[PDB]
């Protein structure tokens, strides 16, 4: 790989999303005789939309989601004297 | 010479006085952001110490400083690919454009992917491409996401805007015609969607145009990537002083580890070891403190561009340039090496015309104001139009709400209000 | 001079004073050997990250 | 594992707090770590060189924490100052914001209290089932263009309809429904049909 | 001429008499800080 030489990981022809990150492209995943393969990352599902110049797909219902957005605010308040930590 | 601050307008204030666009320009502008920088693993063993076992065991006896160095650049390594993928891996499908690039005379073929070239990499990304331009334990890793990756999801978001405006960022996209999604954005800005219509064929060819200015701009000279090639120049530079303390004696006999071992018994080298040992470890906390600042500067950067992909390119943003200069209308991303260039496409009013305004008319005693719209006067008529676009209309009950009285509003002119 | 790396011949002609040769970092890029007036270059033994 | 943010951020601080209390077993070329067995061990001014190179270590080793820390700091700083511009947008008001405030159309936003931290719970509306439609600009006509004031033009494939482009409500074409402008010809892929007046 | 429909801005706006063409809370600004 370009990455570097790989030993242990069997290649694999079919795209997968990435688990473990080797680089350039390339994951390694445990997958079911459990061997550790090493393939392309697919980067999602292909999905092609019916443009055309005359057609508009418009929703018939809705779903109310709720979704979780963590952020730390704070972290914790250390005071370290200097001269107690240098001098005993 | 006192530098200028630029040219000196004065406005043509009035309070019976404003100023209505006739006009419009398509423009297209490019903001070019830093995503990533180059993953440096610095092994300080090898660096402080090659090969060399004696320098190596006195190394133990400072303790964990190796650690600390690898994992803070191993953590920056880490962080240059999460940028990379907040910034580009936001929507999971890929999406793809249709065969027939039939969108009312809109021509995305610049930065759409052009089949022919090797790589499935837009023409302007091609020239973005081009525009941009060891053995002492130093180590550069391959970025997780390819450049051709990294097209692919440019690709994706592009195909997605066209196809289906705002509505894939949001949940399942939803097909629309390019002239409905242009409308749309209009009715964002405040102008009609009827203006865009029946200029459609300008407004087409005025894109067009504007992308070409674009990519021959591009073509033409490299100045636009220079802050794409400063953090790369900024990142080489901290590399070469790193490399070349190493030839700093640091007060040692000599610079060179393996001489003083030769020329010296062990107590007598590791005297003048120690020395080094203490240079070159001041040298790798420099430069992995240097290379955190960096990254802590990089990050608010990828952010900054990971929120303009979602606010410019996955929906149209009332913010005030936020997404180019003027009023936003639609933004497109394209690849660039360790970065992301936006193209802000923006309405920008062109041709006015001073005219005469009121607040209010006068009609029956009662005031009227305008439900949408501003009351203009050419002088011997009185009309109603938006205020974005010059479209005088026939001031009418439906045009116009009524308020009140006409004694209250300072500046209410007399005039008829038709009723249909 | 002690150093570990592969020896190659080397292109670049030494002048008969500049017996060694030193990079940026000060480490001996190529010699010449004594018995044998030939330049050789010094390429460190491969190493990365495991 | 969503926690997982705010329990690096304290695996992160413990393990520098741990790091500069294990530097204290560096002899930093110090003959021993510990000051009082140098001191018992030697003179005081060969002492004095050995509790310098301690002093020297250990100085370094205090510096080091202190500038991951400001760095640190200076990170979970923006992170706050996110936190609080999201309780501002999403919680204070709705968000026009694509992403800012969860995926999908933002509609309000809950903050809950999370240790050295804050959750914040975004609910949004998201478009479900999809039909595909027949679309066109505008509608003539009286021989004047018809364009929606509000919605889309839609068909069923034998009637046309307006409706709301986010919900699909198809409702009769009428003049309060569509404002005029203009005439047929202008307009590209106008489409004939009747607008009622009530 | 300043009419604004009785908006006032003569404190926001440079005042000519003072050498600087610096506004009068401008002006306050620029003296608070030491």
């Amino acid at each position: 790989t370009r990455a570097g030489c790989l030993i242990g990981a069997e290649h694999v022809n079919n795209s997968y999303e990435c688990d473990i990150p080797i680089g350039a492209g390339i994951c390694a995943s445990y997958q079911t005789s459990q061997s550790i393969i090493a393939y392309t990352m697919s980067l999602g599902a292909e999905n092609s939309v019916a443009y055309s110049n005359n057609s508009i797909a418009i929703p018939t219902n809705f779903t109310i989601s709720v979704t979780t957005e963590i952020l730390p605010v704070s972290m914790t308040k250390t005071s370290v004297d200097c001269t107690m930590y240098i001098c005993g | 010479y006192t530098m200028s601050l630029g040219a000196e307008n004065s406005v043509a204030y009035s309070n019976n006085s404003i100023a209505i666009p006739t006009n419009f320009t398509i423009s297209v502008t490019t903001e070019i952001l830093p995503v990533s920088m180059t993953k440096t693993s610095v092994d300080c063993t090898m660096y402080i110490c090659g090969d060399s076992t004696e320098c190596s065991n006195l190394l133990l006896q400072y303790g964990s400083f190796c650690t600390q160095l690898n994992r803070a650049l191993t953590g920056i390594a880490v962080e240059q690919d999460k940028n990379t993928q907040e910034v580009f891996a936001q929507v999971k499908q890929i999406y793809k454009t249709p065969p027939i690039k039939d969108f009312g005379g809109f021509n995305f073929s610049q930065i759409l992917p052009d089949p022919s070239k090797p790589s499935k990499r837009s023409p302007i990304e091609d020239l973005l491409f081009n525009k941009v331009t060891k053995f002492n334990g130093l180590t550069v890793l391959p970025p997780l996401l390819t450049d051709e990756m990294i097209a692919q999801y440019t690709s994706a978001l592009l195909a997605g805007t066209i196809t289906s405006g705002w509505t894939f960022g949001a949940g399942a996209a939803l097909q629309i015609p390019f002239p409905m999604q242009m409308a749309y954005r209009f009715n964002g800005i405040g102008v009609t969607q009827n203006v865009l219509y029946e200029n459609q064929k300008l407004i087409a060819n005025q894109f067009n145009s504007a992308i070409g200015k674009i990519q021959d701009s591009l073509s033409s000279t490299p100045s636009p990537l220079g802050k794409l090639q400063d953090v790369v120049n900024q990142n080489a530079q901290a590399l070469n002083t790193l490399v070349k303390q190493l030839s700093s004696n640091f007060g040692a006999i000599s610079s060179v580890l393996n001489d003083i071992l030769s020329r010296l018994d062990p107590p007598e080298a590791e005297v003048q070891i120690d020395r080094l040992i203490t240079g070159r470890l001041q040298s790798l906390q420099t430069y992995v403190t240097q290379q955190l600042i960096r990254a802590a500067e990089i990050r608010a950067s990828a952010n900054l561009a990971a929120t303009k992909m979602s606010e410019c390119v996955l929906g149209q943003s009332k913010r005030v340039d936020f997404c180019g200069k003027g009023y936003h209308l639609m933004s497109f991303p394209q690849s660039a090496p360790h970065g992301v260039v936006f193209l802000h496409v923006t309405y920008v009013p062109a041709q006015e015309k001073n005219f005469t305004t009121a607040p209010a008319i006068c009609h029956d005693g009662k005031a009227h104001f305008p439900r949408e719209g501003v009351f203009v006067s050419n002088g011997t008529h009185w009309f109603v139009t938006q205020r974005n676009f010059y479209e005088p209309q026939i001031i009418t009950t439906d045009n116009t709400f009524v308020s009140g009285n006409c004694d209250v509003v300072i500046g209410i002119v007399n005039n008829t209000v038709y009723d249909p | 001079l002690t150093g570990t790396g592969v020896l190659t011949e080397s292109n670049k002609k030494f002048l008969p004073f500049q017996q060694f040769g030193r990079d940026i970092a000060d480490t001996t890029d190529a010699v010449r050997d004594p018995q044998t007036l030939e330049i050789l270059d010094i390429t460190p033994c491969s190493f990365g990250g495991v």
